[PDB]
């Protein structure tokens, strides 16, 4: 949880 | 080609806080 | 980067996060040579002894990042990797001798303010910078000690080339040309180093002659973090620059 989510277009 | 010119420091002939640090090394 | 600074924005355009999917998080550093292809060090990708063998599917190249942790909303861009192509002659098994590996893109990424390539040095600008005492830059999100802990935005070190002899006498591991060392010596005060997470990323130099800057290094290793009378070993770029050539003229 230490990173912001990233778009799902890449997850 | 345009390789190792950086956008917001060479292309706008502006300079970063310690490239200069790197010049004065270079003896 | 221990004892180094916050970089300015746009400062080190060609710097890359290698990110894992699975678990998100930062797994190396790396570099934008080209609009499709990505320069970092093999251990990044590839160490057996800790069962390391990443495949394209399970990372993620970020570009034109500042900040670690967030997701720079239309800065920076995430590219998916088509292949991975390590050195032939990577030593994991002793000391990371050849410690290179090149990245495709499944995509060009599009250049812009924050995102631009690295030169990749000639015979000529690699004789002439590198040499005992001239610095080089180094940039990377990664810890800020050996032991603050992680950096919020990208941090920046310039560090001086280290004669070899001194690079040896320094460690009990086998040194080979295709690696130099860079950091302050116990008597010259100052200090910083890489740490762990800047593993990949760029070592540069800017020429004075056409004020353009080269990767002449990638962090490769060290021994712990900016410890007195230790320097960090990094890749000689120019020395396995046949091989990268080789790789992108075929692939
Ligand atoms: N709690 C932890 N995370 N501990 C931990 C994590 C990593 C290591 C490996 C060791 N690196 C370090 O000690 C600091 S990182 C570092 C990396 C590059 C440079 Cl130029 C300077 C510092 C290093 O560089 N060793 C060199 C030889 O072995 C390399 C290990 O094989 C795989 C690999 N990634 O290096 C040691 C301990």
């Amino acid at each position: 949880g230490d990173f912001e989510e990233i778009p799902e277009e890449y997850l | 080609a345009d390789c190792g010119l950086r956008p917001l420091f060479e292309k706008k002939s502006l300079e970063d806080k310690t490239e200069r640090e790197l010049l004065e090394s270079y003896i | 980067i221990v004892e180094g600074s916050d970089a300015e924005i746009g400062m080190s355009p060609w710097q890359v996060m290698l990110f894992r999917k699975s678990p998100q998080e930062l797994l190396c550093g790396a570099s934008l040579i080209s609009d499709r292809w990505v320069l970092t060090a093999a251990h990044c990708l590839l160490y057996p002894p800790w069962d390391k063998n990443f495949t394209e599917n399970d990372l993620l190249v970020r570009i034109g990042k500042h900040s670690r942790t967030r997701y720079e909303r239309n800065i920076e861009k995430i590219s998916m990797l088509e292949k991975i192509y390590i050195h032939p002659r990577y030593n994991w098994r002793e000391n990371l001798d050849r410690d290179i590996a090149l990245m495709k893109l499944k995509k060009p990424v599009a250049f812009s303010d924050y995102i631009h390539p690295v030169c990749l040095p000639d015979r000529e600008t690699a004789a002439s910078l590198l040499q005992a005492g001239y610095k080089g830059r180094v940039t990377g999100w990664g810890n800020l000690k050996e032991t603050k802990g992680q950096p919020s935005v990208l941090q920046v070190v310039n560090l001086p080339i280290v004669e070899r002899p001194v690079c040896k006498d320094s460690t009990r591991i086998r040194i080979t040309d295709n690696m130099f060392c860079a950091g302050y010596k116990p008597d010259e005060g100052k200090r910083g180093d890489a740490c762990e997470g800047d593993s990949g990323g760029p070592f540069v130099m800017k020429s004075p002659f056409n004020n353009r800057w080269y990767q002449m290094g990638i962090v490769s290793w060290g021994e712990g973090c900016d410890r007195d009378g230790k320097y960090g070993f990094y890749t000689h770029v120019f020395r396995l620059k046949k091989w990268i050539q080789k790789v992108i003229d075929q692939f």
